[PDB]
């Protein structure tokens, strides 16, 4: 798989979502996707807002949460 | 920059013609610098060189 290694930088996020993935310390498409919705709701300054736009951001890029992860890294 | 122009203009210039501050104009080009510095953008660019 070529997108999956692209770095989370890409996806074009604002910087308060940014510090808060930072703190979840996610650097992976794959490992951004590999949690779910409530698990990165938890986390403080990210609102509805942030992972709704991350999943916009998500399907313009062809992908939808559900999938799963084999072997990575 | 001079693109598509006939000359290019100091950033005192482009605060008058936008009614800003020169340092705001240069945190503008900034961050747009930045913004095209990513990836996704800068691979067809760089072919270039």
């Amino acid at each position: 798989d070529p997108i999956l290694l692209r770095p989370v930088d890409d996806l074009e996020l604002t910087v308060r979502s940014a510090n808060c993935l930072k703190a979840e310390a996610i650097h992976y498409i794959g490992d951004l996707v590999q949690r779910t919705e409530v698990e990165l709701l938890k986390t403080p300054n990210l609102g509805k807002k942030s992972l709704t736009e991350i999943k916009d951001v998500l399907a313009s890029r062809g992908l939808s949460l559900g999938m799963r992860l084999e072997n990575w890294p | 920059f001079g693109i598509d122009m006939n000359t290019d203009y100091t950033l005192e210039e482009v605060g008058k013609q936008f009614d800003v501050t020169r340092e705001r104009i240069r945190q503008i080009e900034a961050k747009a610098l930045r913004k095209l510095r990513h990836p996704s953008r800068s691979e067809v660019l760089r072919s270039f060189l």
